[PDB]
């Protein structure tokens, strides 16, 4: 049973077993040392990575799970990084597919792949930034795809 | 061309094969006479049987095991390859009596082994 | 994978910590240290300088086993017309010495082809690869346990 | 005659070819139409005999392209020198080297990797060196920061005028073939020159810095006490006071009473006791007498005063009747041939890094060396890597020259084709010594493994059982011992604590024990010149039938990365003189593998570990190589599944990017199967079945996606399975020793 | 034998020839063909199956298409 | 280094002077380099012959 | 002036992308490290 991470008791043993691990390496240095003063900069890195993971599901084992589900109380975990993420490689992919068909119509398809026009590159960077409703809209136009291409026998 | 010379020839050439006319069971025990005392040997000093007092009994029947199948190989080159009968080594009967020459020979050599093994 | 993972799920089982898998089999040096390394050493302590059991027969299949798995790898990198031109040195060492030469084969000395090299790579691939995890699913839970 | 005729102007210095990818292969200047440019591109950037068969051209390129080189190692040391000087606790383990492990790089904090930075002692943190370069600075003298930043920027000094030395090498100052076929002036600076004033230097570097500051790092000088190497050069009185030798000067030099500069220099040999390395007096004499060696070694080549040898004549001397012809035609080999001059050097460069590691791992010669183990360990096993991988460059630029350069018109029946003649006879007994060492090398461990799995230890190859007592290297190890008081004379210890006498210890750390070599010893030596063998195989194999086989008669016709004829002769496959490199490779890998793992095995169980009270001893794995290297399963589970936990529960701790490094080795080298087994004739649909993905919505690349060839699909998967194979030996060991050591 | 055939796409650029190193392969004066050549294998019989013809054969794809037949000992090009 | 008497640059110079009985022979030009090598030469085999000649007995 | 062709290549533009996106990576995780939220 999955409960939720910021009581589980596993999990505040993961707590005090690796601020005290760490902090073993603490007392190896003086006060002043700067050795000392970026452990205690990795001990609030360790207090604020346990408390910035409270609203997760770490079950019996201690150990933050996650859920794929969409339930929306675990959008944050998967399905916001998930539409962000399609929208990021949705950037890149249209990116690539419109700077291919620039370069498909040009005088010398294989020095265009070389050496990279960097003003119509950076053209198509930047342009290709609303690639669901400019991508969608050149689908309906029966453009984004093909037909009668390259197949072998049969 | 070079290691082909006239003590190359001179060594080869009364060798118990080259030399030229000798019965091929005898042409064969010959060959038997010298294998069956060698491979007496290394079934003494490190074969399995060498803590009891098998030591020198074993040398017989772990090399005469090896005879048979030595024989045997004979016996299967002179069956597949050799199919005239010219009646020399190149044949089948004169191979059969190289190998039965081999095979006589080899055990008289073994026994020989395991008689000087006692001095 | 489908039998690593079976056996390292029972072998958590029936041990009793299947905390021991939940908490180390998500990360490779879970599987690699949490069940190859620790559940082979009933099998690797087959046999001893200090003597043996009855787990010697899987260890020194399981020895064997690498070596077939890897005497796989003679065939399946190392492709043929090396083999082609060194039979070629091996017939001229046996056409030209002494002795020998009388014996001469019949069927003539040809290295295997490559329809023929990739396939026995793989027999001693599969052969080495079986009978090295039947080695060790056997002496593992043999030595786990019984 | 000699002289330097340089062509002035020689190449534009403009970026306009740079915008010309492929512009120096007018076979590969037509642009990318496929995939297989790119690679190309980069097979293609250094096969300098491919370009133009005009020498001077090449010869201008190789020779600007050797100070790139330099230029990288210059960049390289003073990257060392500056991690030595900013990052390095060097100034603290200056204090006491047997408690700091000796760390430089101090990684940078981000996300979980801060742990890396191993707290090693002088109070500042990040992971351990295991290079040596602290002992290397200990005996050089660095004091302090200010010698490590100062040559480091000197060391960036030397990489600019590198890279101005070749770009003015091969724009604005070339020389001509002539200049470069000037090789007894070559050889008559390299020798005395190079070495020799290299040498002798160095023993002015010694004698001058070395000698008085590891003296008094010997005396146990803190590092703030001691003088600069500078206050010891204004006045002789601070060394006269350390070596009183120093205040006669160089007058019993010149008048020949060397006996007097026995302070400065001496032939003790053995190790320093309380550094734990040589003694700097043999090391600084030795310098000395590679310095007058060599500088008599150099004038031995007639160049304009007519005293000193040619190679031609002294070729033509040895016409020796069983060659017929005899060395004729060698000086025009190696004069005219690149690929064979690179075929001698990176065998005798090879086999010199392997002199290196045998020679450093027995005779630890610089300060708190053998008492950090890591440091003797990774200095072994790095030399003896690049010096296995050059002997292969040897195995490959030999029949470089063979496939390229081979002309029987000059090369008609002298010693090189005479061997060509009979390579059936050459090849055929490396067949039979391999097989015969195999044999009996590895059927004794399939021996003593099945008698050890049978119960009958009694028919093993143990010490108890039938023994392989190593009669001929104990025999003159017994010599070595007796050297010093016999042979040697003036000595005083052998040659190493390797041979003689008992042990060296520094810091409760067994420094080198006396090697005990017992009957598995012995085996491991029959692997080793079993799989040199097997080497020497496909090397051999590979340079005889370079050129013209008996299988295919016309391979100079099909080049030397060819790939294969076809399948027909049955099949052949992998062919090439390439191809047997591509073999060498592999047998690289198992070779120099089971040479460290005879290393890195028996320097644990019998020299290595700790000394405790009343001199008693300890080894790492205690005694436990003879009862266990005579075996398989004593080899594997005593050594890698028992040496591997110091690597594997290293999680959670500084060891564990020896963890990553441990299990992405072995993804990296188990990667590489996939390039071996299958080829392109798979791929090559497989991605013209993706094509057809990128058709249908237009993302055709305009270059067109091959795959790759099938040299290169072969290359890739040696180079995967090195660089996996060798970084799983590296990070199992480093996380081994460092864990202890 | 390793049979050899040549189809009708044969232009008769003969590079086939020039590249098979048997004489398998020799050029027939066929009017068909701009150059008025088509390549023949007549002598099959010394025919490797190398397949060194089919790598220099410039046309759509394979006027001449290497079957691997049979294996005498010519066929497979052993030495001895 | 001692004087006219018998000391170490007493048995140089005939070192020296074999060693340009060496270069009348060793391709025996006149030249400057009869001298520069052969007197070098010489000077080689008279370190050898003082030194060795100072440890194994009397100098 | 023919060096921002040399600048424009494929490797060239290579390195001078995915050293900038892991920049991107590692500036961004030096900010806001041990992110799994969002
Ligand atoms: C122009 C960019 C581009 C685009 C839009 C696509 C799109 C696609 N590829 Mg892909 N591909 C690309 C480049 C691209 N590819 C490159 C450069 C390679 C060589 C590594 C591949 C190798 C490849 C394989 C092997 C396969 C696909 C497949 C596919 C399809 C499924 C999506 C997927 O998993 O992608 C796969 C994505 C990758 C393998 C990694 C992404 C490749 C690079 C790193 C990103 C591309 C960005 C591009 C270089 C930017 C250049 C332009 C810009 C400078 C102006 C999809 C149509 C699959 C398919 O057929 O499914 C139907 C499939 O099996 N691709
Ligand atoms: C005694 C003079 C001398 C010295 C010291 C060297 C030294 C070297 N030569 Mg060299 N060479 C010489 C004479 C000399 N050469 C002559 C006369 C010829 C023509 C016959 C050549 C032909 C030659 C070739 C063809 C090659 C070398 C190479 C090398 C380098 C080998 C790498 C190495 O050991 O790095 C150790 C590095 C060092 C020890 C640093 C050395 C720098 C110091 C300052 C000496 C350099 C002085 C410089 C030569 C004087 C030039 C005069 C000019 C400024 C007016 C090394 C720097 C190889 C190389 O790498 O190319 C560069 C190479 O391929 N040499
Ligand atoms: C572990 C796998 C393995 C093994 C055992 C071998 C073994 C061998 N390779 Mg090799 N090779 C391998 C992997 C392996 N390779 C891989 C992966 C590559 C990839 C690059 C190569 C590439 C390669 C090349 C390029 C060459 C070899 C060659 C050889 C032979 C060297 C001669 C020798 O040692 O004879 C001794 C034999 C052994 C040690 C094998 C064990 C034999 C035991 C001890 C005795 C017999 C067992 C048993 C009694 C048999 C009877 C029972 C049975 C009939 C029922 C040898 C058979 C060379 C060759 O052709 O021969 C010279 C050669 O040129 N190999
Ligand atoms: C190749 C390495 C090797 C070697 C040297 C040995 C050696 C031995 N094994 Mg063995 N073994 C090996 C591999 C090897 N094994 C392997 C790979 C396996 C597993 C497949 C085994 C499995 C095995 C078992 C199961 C047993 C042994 C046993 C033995 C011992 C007795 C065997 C015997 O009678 O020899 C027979 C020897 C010969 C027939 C001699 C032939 C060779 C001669 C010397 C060649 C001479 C030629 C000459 C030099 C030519 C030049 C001179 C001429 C020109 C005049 C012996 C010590 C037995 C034992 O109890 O151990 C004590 C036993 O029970 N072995
Ligand atoms: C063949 C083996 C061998 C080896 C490697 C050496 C090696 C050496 N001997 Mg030596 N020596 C040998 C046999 C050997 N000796 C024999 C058989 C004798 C008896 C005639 C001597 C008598 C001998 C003397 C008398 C001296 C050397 C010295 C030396 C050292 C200086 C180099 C040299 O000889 O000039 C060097 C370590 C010298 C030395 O100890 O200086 C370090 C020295 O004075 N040796
Ligand atoms: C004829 C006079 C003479 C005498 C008595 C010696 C005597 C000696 N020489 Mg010697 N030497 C001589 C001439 C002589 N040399 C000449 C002409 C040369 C050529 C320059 C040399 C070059 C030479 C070298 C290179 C070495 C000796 C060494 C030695 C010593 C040990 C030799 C040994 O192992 O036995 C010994 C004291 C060795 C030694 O240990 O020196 C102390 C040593 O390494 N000698
Ligand atoms: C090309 C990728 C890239 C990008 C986008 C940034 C972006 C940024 N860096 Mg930066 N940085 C980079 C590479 C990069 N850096 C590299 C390679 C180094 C090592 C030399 C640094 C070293 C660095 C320092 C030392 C600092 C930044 C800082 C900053 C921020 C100031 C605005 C900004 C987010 C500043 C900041 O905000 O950090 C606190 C700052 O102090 N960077
Ligand atoms: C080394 C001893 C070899 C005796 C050869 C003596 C020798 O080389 O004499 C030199 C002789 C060449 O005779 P010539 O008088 O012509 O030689 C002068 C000319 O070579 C110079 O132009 O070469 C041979 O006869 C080749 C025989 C190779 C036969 C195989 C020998 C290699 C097997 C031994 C390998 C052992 C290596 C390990 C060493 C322990
Ligand atoms: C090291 C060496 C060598 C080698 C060795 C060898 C090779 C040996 C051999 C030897 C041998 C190997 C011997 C043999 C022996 C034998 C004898 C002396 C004979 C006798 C006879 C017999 C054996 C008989 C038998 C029999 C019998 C008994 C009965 C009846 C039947 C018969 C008749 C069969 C040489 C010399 C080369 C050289 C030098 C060195
Ligand atoms: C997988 C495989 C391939 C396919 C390998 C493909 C063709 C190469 C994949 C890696 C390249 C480098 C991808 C190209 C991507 C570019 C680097 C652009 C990406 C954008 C940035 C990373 C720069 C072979 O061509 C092959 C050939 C012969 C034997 C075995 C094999 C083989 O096993
Ligand atoms: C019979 C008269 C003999 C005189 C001997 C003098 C011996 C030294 C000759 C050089 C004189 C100067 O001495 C040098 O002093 C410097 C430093 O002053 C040092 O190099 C050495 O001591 C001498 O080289
Ligand atoms: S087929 Fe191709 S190769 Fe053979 S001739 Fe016609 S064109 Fe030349
Ligand atoms: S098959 Fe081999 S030999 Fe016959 S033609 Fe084609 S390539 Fe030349």
């Amino acid at each position: 049973v999955l409960t939720p991470c910021q009581q589980s008791e596993a999990f505040h043993k993961r707590e005090i077993n690796e601020v005290r691990t760490l902090e073993n390496r603490q007392a190896n240095y003086e006060a002043n040392s700067p050795s000392y003063l970026a452990l205690q900069s990795q001990i609030d890195q360790v207090h604020k990575r346990f408390d910035k993971y409270g609203t997760l599901l770490c079950g019996q084992d201690g150990l933050p799970h996650l859920i794929t589900d969409g339930d929306w109380r675990h959008a944050r975990e998967f399905t916001i990084p998930a539409l962000l993420f399609l929208y990021i490689t949705g950037w890149i992919g249209w990116v690539g597919r419109s700077y291919l068909k620039y370069t498909k119509e040009t005088k010398n398809p294989t020095e265009q792949e070389i050496i990279l026009d960097v003003p119509m590159a950076l053209k198509y960077m930047l342009s290709g930034f609303l690639w669901p409703l400019s991508a969608w809209q050149e689908y309906r136009s029966g453009q984004l795809l093909a037909k009668e291409d390259e197949i072998t026998v049969s | 061309p070079i290691n082909s010379s006239s003590l190359t020839r001179a060594y080869l050439s009364q060798l118990p094969i080259y030399r030229r006319g000798v019965s091929p069971f005898l042409r064969g025990l010959e060959i038997g006479m010298a294998h069956g005392y060698f491979l007496i040997g290394p079934f003494v000093q490190l074969g399995p049987l060498r803590n009891t007092d098998i030591k020198y009994l074993a040398g017989l029947l772990s090399a005469i095991g090896l005879i048979v199948i030595l024989t045997l190989g004979m016996l299967l080159y002179g069956a597949v390859s050799f199919t005239n009968d010219s009646q020399d080594l190149e044949s089948v009967d004169g191979w059969r009596q190289l190998a039965s020459g081999f095979l006589l020979g080899a055990v008289g050599g073994a026994g020989f082994a395991y008689l000087l093994l006692t001095l | 994978w489908v039998t690593f993972y079976w056996h390292w799920k029972h072998l958590s089982l029936w041990q009793g910590n299947v905390a021991q898998f939940n908490e180390s089999s998500t990360y490779l040096m879970g599987w690699l240290r949490d069940y190859l390394w620790l559940n082979s050493s009933p099998l690797i302590n087959g046999y001893n300088p200090y003597g043996m059991n009855s787990l010697a027969v899987w260890s020194w299949m399981f020895l064997f086993a690498h070596l077939v798995w890897a005497t796989g790898f003679m065939f399946l990198i190392s492709w043929r017309g090396y083999w082609q031109e060194l039979i070629e040195t091996l017939a001229w060492a046996h056409e030209r010495t002494p002795l020998a030469n009388l014996i001469r084969w019949k069927d003539k000395p040809v290295a295997l082809s490559i329809v023929q090299a990739r396939l026995v790579g793989l027999v001693h691939f599969t052969v080495g690869y079986i009978l090295t995890y039947a080695a060790f699913v056997i002496a593992s839970t043999a030595g786990k346990f019984s | 005659q000699v002289k330097v005729v340089v062509d002035r102007d020689v190449v534009p210095t403009s970026f306009e070819k740079w915008a010309k990818p492929g512009h120096f292969s007018r076979s590969l200047a037509k642009g990318p139409k496929t995939t297989t440019w790119i690679w190309n591109l980069h097979a293609d950037a250094h096969d300098f005999d491919s370009h133009t068969s005009s020498l001077e051209e090449v010869s201008r390129k190789i020779f600007s392209a050797h100070f790139g080189q330099l230029a990288i190692i210059f960049i390289w040391l003073s990257g060392m020198y500056f991690h030595g000087a900013r990052f390095s606790n060097y100034v603290a383990w200056l204090s006491n080297p047997t408690g700091i492990k000796p760390s430089a790089q101090v990684v940078w904090p981000i996300v979980g990797q801060q742990i890396l930075n191993a707290d090693v002692g002088g109070g500042m943190q990040g992971i351990q060196i295991t290079s040596g370069l602290f002992q290397l600075w200990r005996a050089s003298g660095i004091v302090n920061e200010l010698q490590l930043y100062v040559t480091a920027l000197g060391g960036l000094g030397m990489a600019g005028l590198m890279i101005f030395a070749g770009w003015f090498h091969y724009h604005k100052a070339a020389p001509k073939l002539e200049w470069f076929q000037n090789v007894e002036s070559m050889l008559n600076h390299h020798l005395a020159g190079l070495l020799g004033l290299g040498s002798l230097s160095w023993a002015g570097h010694q004698i001058h810095v070395s000698l008085p500051i590891n003296k008094l790092l010997d005396a146990g000088v803190a590092p703030s006490s001691i003088p600069l190497p500078h206050e010891f050069i204004l006045n002789r009185n601070l060394m006269a006071e350390l070596y009183p030798s120093f205040q006669q000067g160089l007058v019993p030099f010149f008048t020949l009473n060397w006996k007097q500069y026995s302070d400065i220099l001496t032939f003790k040999g053995g190790l320093s006791p309380v550094t734990g390395g040589l003694w700097l007096t043999d090391v600084a004499h030795h310098h000395l007498a590679i310095a007058v060696l060599f500088l008599v070694a150099g004038h031995m080549y007639r160049t304009n005063w007519g005293i000193g040898h040619s190679i031609k004549q002294i070729l033509e001397a040895h016409k020796g009747p069983l060659t017929g012809e005899g060395h004729k035609g060698l000086y025009e080999i190696l004069t005219t041939s690149w690929h064979a001059n690179l075929a001698i050097n990176l065998a005798m460069l090879g086999s010199l890094s392997i002199i290196v590691a045998h020679h450093m791992y027995a005779m630890p010669p610089y300060p708190y060396l053998a008492t950090d183990y890591p440091t003797q360990l990774s200095l072994f096993t790095h030399h003896m890597w690049i010096g296995g991988f050059c002997i292969v460059g040897a195995g490959a630029h030999a029949a470089i020259y063979m496939v390229r350069d081979y002309s029987p018109t000059v090369n008609f029946n002298n010693v090189l084709d005479r061997m060509i003649r009979h390579r059936d006879a050459i090849i055929s007994h490396l067949n039979w010594v391999c097989i015969f060492l195999g044999m009996h090398s590895f059927g004794l461990y399939i021996h003593n493994d099945t008698m050890r799995a049978l119960g009958r230890a009694q028919d093993m190859f143990s010490d108890t059982a039938i023994q392989l007592q190593p009669v001929f290297a104990q025999w003159i190890q017994q010599i070595h011992t007796l050297a010093p008081g016999n042979t040697a004379v003036n000595a005083l210890a052998t040659a190493s604590y390797a041979f003689g006498a008992d042990t060296v210890t520094v810091g409760s750390k067994i420094a080198m024990m006396p090697i005990k070599l017992g009957t598995a010893d012995f085996m491991v030596h029959h692997i080793h010149a079993f799989t040199i063998h097997v080497t020497t195989l496909i090397l051999l194999k590979g340079v005889l039938y370079a050129r013209n086989s008996r299988l295919i008669p016309d391979k100079a016709n099909l080049g030397f990365r060819f790939p294969c004829d076809g399948p027909g002769r049955g099949g052949t496959c992998q062919v090439s003189a390439w191809d047997h490199v591509f073999l060498g490779l592999f047998w690289m890998y198992n070779a120099l593998s089971i040479v460290i793992f005879h290393f890195s095995w028996k320097m644990q169980s019998d020299v290595w570990g700790t000394v405790t009270s009343n001199g008693a001893i300890s080894h790492i794995t205690g005694g436990n190589f003879a009862q266990s290297a005579i075996t398989i399963n004593g080899w594997l589970r005593d050594f890698l599944w028992a040496q591997a936990s110091q690597v594997i529960q290293s999680y959670g701790s500084s060891l564990s990017a020896y963890g990553l490094m441990f299990l992405g080795a072995h993804f990296v080298w188990a990667f590489s199967l996939m390039f071996l087994f299958s080829g392109r004739g798979y791929w090559q649909e497989l991605i013209e079945s993706i094509v057809w993905a990128h058709n249908k919505l237009k993302v055709a690349p305009a270059i067109a996606p091959r795959a790759l060839s099938i040299t290169q699909g072969r290359a890739v998967g040696v180079a995967h399975y090195l660089l996996g194979g060798i970084a799983t030996t590296w990070a199992f060991f480093l996380a081994r020793i460092i864990a202890v050591g | 034998a390793h049979t050899v055939k040549i189809y009708d796409n044969c232009i008769g650029c003969t590079q086939c020839v020039r590249a098979c190193p048997l004489d398998v392969l020799e050029m027939v004066p066929w009017d068909g063909c701009k150059a008025g050549q088509m390549a023949s294998a007549p002598r099959t019989e010394d025919c490797v199956g190398c397949k060194r013809c089919e790598t220099a054969c410039p046309t759509d794809f394979l006027s001449i298409r290497v079957y691997l037949g049979g294996e005498t000992t010519r066929s497979m090009g052993l030495a001895y | 280094m001692i004087t006219i008497p018998y000391t170490i640059p007493t048995i140089m110079v005939i070192s020296n002077l074999v060693g340009v009985a060496v270069g009348r022979y060793a391709l025996g030009r006149s030249d400057l380099t009869q001298l520069i090598a052969s007197m070098c030469f010489g000077h080689i085999i008279g370190v050898g012959i003082v030194l060795g000649l100072s440890n194994m007995g009397v100098i | 002036m023919n060096l921002k062709k040399y600048l424009s290549t494929a490797p060239v533009v290579a390195t001078l992308w995915l050293f900038l996106t892991a920049g991107i990576l590692i500036e961004l995780n030096r900010f806001f490290p041990d992110s799994l939220f969002y």
